[PDB]
DNA sequence: GGAAGTAGTTACGCCTGGTC
DNA sequence: AACTACTTCC
RNA sequence: GACCAGGCG
């Protein structure tokens, strides 16, 4: 067997055409009244068949067997390619009317050779050398090798040759190139001229642009379906061939019977026209060919072009088979690496499994199930290629005839590579191999450590999930795509599979300052987290009945190396001073004595000692979409499976703290005491205040621009200021007033889930709402809505909502948050078509660019790139956040390695 | 030698397609095995044969 | 008195030597199409006597590495 | 506030200055001068670039990644382009 | 250099129904 | 429509 | 089969 190693492309011969064809269509008619195709019409079994029962007379092959086959149509008078017609134009205008030299001096030609010779890697650099040639030939008048008079040759859409020459006596005429004519002067040229015109002396010949026979694609290429009212459906193509059949034979009648050469013109320009809408039927300059309905018919250009095109529809992407879709579903108890596949997917999607010396009781045993059990198959094939369904009276028979060397396509069973995709497919992984684990419902089951890559969020999300078919797929899936690996994003060298809310929230539930446990507690969250051990440590305090309880710091402990150690200020710093105590400590010796940290220990300062917890609380710095230290360090100095290991226990144990520990959220934690109340007052009201005295100096002129923009901006500017600074005063008052034990604030604070934004607009002023980043101007003349009066610049009558969410908004207010709530959701769909957009050219253009052996990025052509990828070799995603080398980590770990 | 991972890939999927066409498995693996987990089983312990060639 | 060798954006050029121009094909195996190339219209060929079909090395002052050699051939 | 690294920015920039002049990332830069036919073909205007290619008897030698998809050939990046060699006789332990 | 014309694109799936 | 980029008459 | 409309993430 062979393999294509390139394509060269040219422009078919007429004789080619002609022994390429199998047939010569004559008849413009497609099947017979009984129902068959009409011999020496577009449906010829000649050219291949399509409808069952019917046999190929070129091939001998059913339907859906012969391939196709091509047919041709001897057109009377020769037609203008319209692809070809520019083409045709600057050839005409670059070269002699007479004897067909390019018009140019052969000092000229020479040099051009040589200059043509050069630079002919890149088509930018061909294609200006081209177009230098075009202007120098057409600007030329004489030919210089025959002295002759070149008349310029003007062009209008497709396929109108109109040069002009001067009739008589200082009077001139516009004379209409018919395509003989033009072909014959194609014909002249000779071959030495056709480099400098860019055509190909042997692939390609001008005259061939003129097509005096067009080709017929075969049937298989333009099916016709029977619809169920009986009726036949042709294509697009049979109906435009048809077309031209009846056109060329038309003509070819008035010709050899002979007619006036207007009537024979007028059917010469109706058969170009149709041939032109034939090829291209959105060609500029045409009429479109309209169906009987009244639609455009869809032509070769349209079957390629587009992205309901051949290329990007069918050759691109395309649709496979052995997929499954359905709604995915949340579940915590599988690992990252893991998908749940409802019963019904796994039965119907099959893994073709060859028989082996080892699986062979496995796949007796699945044949012998059959496709109604869930650990069945169904269908065997044996070595011969010969293909059969199990079914009753064939499970037994082929369970005895399974031998060695059968194919069995049995049942997904756990332990399955799969992929599974959520696809608007943005970076790589959009699409990672999951190990199949059935589950009996009918929803598809994700690890919650899992979302962030694929942005899925359990709202009626769907996923694809493609069974590999061939070993080799398999073992690339499961070697380059499994979710173990792609932890660290590649796009900036840090973790994006990590916890995202509840595990982040139960991480500081857990390690927070003053949170104890029971032993009955301990027990059952090491065990849920699928912690190993067989013995509980030390507990840390007594009850007032003597009952032992267990520190959330030590728990959380039990699961990390007994090597790490790392410190780092986490979100929950509130007072720097006990975190510059803290590592003023750690710097004296870096191993301070145990002790003397937990008398210092801070919830805002996290510090692990030999895989101890001494100081600080679980945030989104522990773990997250971004910035997760512990994880990072994990996945960095201990491996993969260790760090997905790590992952799947602590998530299972916050979950299981924040489930048993109790989180919830309610009307109270938006609720603010009578002085927090009046001083958010207060701040609104000097804001007010301040917008009035600004609105009041601009009235009388006494306000003065300021630099870069005018007096009616500097004063939007200063209102759009004075709102933004109320609004972060009254957010801090909530702040400072709200506490870290309620339970919105806590999330919040560790990142968990929701801004101090959205606090502030909860439990204080909404602040001031805008559109393109300008206050709310739209609706009436000098005001937003009628219930203000016209002119008003204040607070309120722009958009500013004095009004919480908790306290309610007035019908004004409502109204703003809409138009603001209208604009965000506007914003949405238009970024996310531009950043499509832009993705798809910047992955068109940088698609093949790769690392060599030798370290070098190089084009496909060979062309270096980079002389080392990144300028230093180091992989964005193996980096440490962006940097070649962590060097203070690694000082740090190997002294601590050491000393220690 | 360190494989990358398109070379170890390569090897594994090259080593469970030819254990699929009756290759006899060069060590002992537990029955119910599928081949492309007898090819990773073959490359954790280390027996290769596949070499892969370098410019 | 201004050079465009003194701006920050700009890094230092240099025309590699005959020998050194063959030890730098030899060591990529690739031909002078092979390499990026820079007009010899550009300012920073013009501030030095480069020619068409002559290497440059430029110092590129890396934020990743330090220092980066890259390579560039002049064109017309 | 959005991080990415700046090699990935290094080998956008390196690409679009590759030929001594700043020139796009679309179909009149960097897409355009791709020497494959198919893979120009296949972005944006389709009809322009392949009658062109029929002009000029271009040749597509199929050395990128995108005409190896189109046709159904292995691509050369990644797997694609590791060779392997072996040593027939095999001996179970 | 205009000053118009002309052409070329404008995210990815998936589902439902209804008419040709 | 609304952008770009050519092209192409001026 | 392609056209329209409505939704889903
Ligand atoms: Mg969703
Ligand atoms: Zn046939
Ligand atoms: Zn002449």
């Amino acid at each position: 067997k062979k393999v294509i190693g390139s394509i060269e492309f040219g422009i078919l011969s007429p004789q080619e055409i002609r022994k390429m064809s199998a047939v010569e269509v004559t008849v413009p008619d497609t099947y017979d009244d009984d129902g068959y195709p009409i011999e020496g019409g577009v449906m010829d079994k000649r050219m291949g068949v399509i409808d069952p029962g019917l046999r190929c007379e070129t091939c001998g092959g059913r339907a859906g067997e012969c391939p196709g086959h091509f047919g041709h149509i001897e057109l009377a008078r020769p037609v203008i390619h319209v692809g070809f017609a520019k083409t045709i134009y600057r050839i005409l205008e670059s070269t002699c009317r007479e004897c067909g030299r390019i018009k140019l001096t052969d000092e000229e030609i020479e040099e051009y050779m040589k200059k043509i010779e050069l630079a002919r890697n890149r088509r930018s650099e061909f294609n200006e050398i081209i177009k230098e040639i075009h202007k120098k030939a057409k600007e030329r008048m004489v030919c210089p090798h025959c002295g002759a008079p070149q008349y310029p040759i003007k062009f209008e859409k497709p396929t109108i040759y109109w040069e002009i020459r001067k009739d008589e006596q200082g009077n001139e005429y516009r004379h209409r190139l018919m395509p003989t004519e033009v072909r014959d002067w194609l014909e002249k040229i000779p071959d030495k001229d056709l480099p400098l015109l860019g055509l190909d002396p042997e692939k390609s010949r001008p005259e061939w642009m003129v097509l005096t026979v067009l080709p017929v694609p075969p049937v298989t290429a333009r099916p016709s379906i029977t619809l169920e009212t009986g009726i036949r459906a042709e294509d697009d193509l049979t109906h435009k061939l048809v077309d031209i059949i009846r056109i060329n034979n038309r003509l070819k009648q008035n010709i050899e019977a002979g007619a006036p050469q207007l009537i024979i013109e007028d059917l010469w320009d109706l058969l170009q026209y149709h041939v032109t809408t034939y090829i291209n039927n959105e060609a500029p300059g045409v009429p479109p060919a309209k169906h009987k309905s009244g639609r455009p018919l869809k032509t070769l250009a349209q079957r390629l072009k587009g992205k309901e095109g051949r290329f990007r529809g069918n050759l691109s992407g395309k649709r496979v088979n052995f997929s499954a879709r359905t709604v995915i579903s949340p579940d915590p108890m599988i690992s990252i690496n893991e998908v749940g596949v409802p019963v019904e997917v796994a039965m119907e999607l099959t893994v073709p499994e060859k028989v082996t010396e080892f699986n062979i009781e496995r796949l007796r045993k699945m044949v012998l199930n059959g496709p109604d059990k869930y650990p069945g198959a169904n269908y065997v094939i044996d070595p011969e290629g010969r293909r059969r369904r199990i079914m009753d009276s064939n499970k037994e028979t082929l369970a005895n005839q399974l031998d060695i060397g059968w194919t069995v396509e049995r049942h997904l069973m756990d332990g399955d590579i799969v992929l599974f995709n959520r696809q608007p497919s943005l970076h790589r992984m959009s699409i990672m191999a999951h190990r199949v684990r059935v589950m009996p419902y009918r929803t598809f089951r994700l690890n919650l450590a899992v979302c962030p890559p694929y942005n899925a969020d359990f709202d009626g999300d769907e996923m694809n999930l493609h069974v590999p078919q061939t070993e080799e797929a398999q073992a690339e899936a499961r070697i380059l795509m499994e979710v173990q690996n792609h932890i660290i994003s590649p796009r900036y060298g840090g973790p994006i599979i990590g916890g995202i809310q509840d595990h982040i929230s139960g991480g500081y539930l857990l390690t927070r300052e003053g949170a104890y446990f029971t032993r009955d507690e301990v027990e059952q969250m090491l065990m849920f987290a699928g912690v190993d051990i067989t013995e509980l440590p030390e507990p840390d305090k007594y009850d007032e009945n003597g009952n032992p309880l267990w520190s959330g710091k030590t728990i959380f402990s039990l699961l990390l190396p007994e090597d790490l150690t790392v410190w780092y200020r986490n979100k929950l710093c509130d007072e720097p001073e006990r975190c510059e105590a803290l590592e003023k400590l750690i710097e004296e010796k870096l191993m301070p004595d145990p002790e003397e940290v937990r008398k210092l220990a801070y919830d805002g300062f996290v510090y692990i000692q030999n895989g101890k917890l001494l100081s600080g609380a679980i945030d989104k710095k522990a773990y997250g979409r971004e910035d997760g230290i512990i994880l990072d360090l994990i996945v960095r100095e201990y491996g993969v499976e260790r760090a997905r290991q790590f992952l799947d226990q602590v998530t299972k144990l916050t979950i299981w703290v924040i489930t048993h520990k109790g989180f919830t959220t309610g009307i109270d934690d938006e609720d603010l005491p009578e002085e927090a109340r009046d001083r958010i007052r207060e701040i609104i009201r000097e804001a007010e205040e301040r917008v009035n005295k600004l609105i009041e100096a601009y009235k009388r002129g006494e306000l003065e621009p300021l630099p870069g923009k005018s007096l009616e901006d500097t004063l939007e500017s200063l209102i759009m200021a004075v709102l933004a600074e109320a609004r972060d005063n009254a957010g801090a008052v909530a702040e400072k007033y709200l506490g870290m034990d309620n339970h919105t604030v806590i999330m919040a604070k560790t990142g968990a889930r929701g801004k101090i934004l959205n606090i502030t607009q909860m439990a204080a002023l909404l602040g001031q709402q805008s559109i393109r980043g300008k206050r709310l101007y739209r609706g009436f003349r000098g005001r937003v809505l009628s219930h203000f009066k016209p002119g008003d610049l204040g607070a309120r009558a722009k958009g500013f909502v004095v009004n919480s969410y908790k306290s309610g908004l007035t019908p004004q207010e409502y109204f703003f948050h809409a138009m603001g709530g209208r604009e965000g959701l506007v914003d949405t769909a238009v970024r996310t078509a531009q950043s499509g957009y832009m993705q798809r050219r910047l992955i068109n253009a940088l698609q093949d660019l790769k690392v060599e052996y030798d370290g070098t990025v190089r084009s496909p052509e060979g062309i270096i790139v980079q002389f080392k990828y990144g300028e230093d070799g180091v992989d964005p995603m193996k980096s440490w956040r962006g940097k070649t080398v962590d060097v203070d980590r690694i000082i740090v770990r190997t002294l601590l390695k050491m000393r220690g | 030698f360190k494989y990358t991972r398109f070379e170890k890939a390569r090897i594994i999927g090259a080593r469970a397609l030819q254990i699929s066409m009756g290759a006899p498995v060069l060590i002992d693996v537990p029955p119910g095995i599928t081949p492309l987990e007898a090819a990773i089983l073959e490359f954790e312990k280390g027996v290769i044969p596949i070499t892969v060639i370098r410019p | 008195e201004f050079s465009i060798f003194d701006h920050v954006l700009v890094p230092e050029h240099r025309v590699l030597s005959e020998e050194e121009k063959k030890a730098l094909l030899e060591k990529y195996k690739i031909t002078l199409a092979q390499l990026p190339q820079i007009k010899a219209s550009d300012p920073a060929v013009k501030a030095l006597g480069a020619k068409p079909g002559d290497v440059i090395e430029i110092k590129r002052k890396s934020p990743t590495a330090g220092v980066y050699y890259y390579y560039r051939v002049v064109v017309e | 506030g959005l991080e990415v690294d700046i090699r990935h920015i290094m080998l956008v920039a390196d690409m679009m200055t590759l030929d001594g002049i700043v020139r796009p990332i679309g179909r009149h830069g960097v897409v355009g001068e791709k020497s494959s036919v198919l893979a120009r073909a296949a972005f944006e205007i389709t009809v322009q670039h392949l009658f062109e290619a029929a002009e000029k008897g271009e040749v597509d030698n199929l050395n990128g990644v995108i005409e190896n998809v189109l046709i159904g050939q292995p691509v050369p990046v990644g797997t694609g382009m590791v060779k392997l060699t072996m040593k027939l006789p095999l001996r179970p332990q």
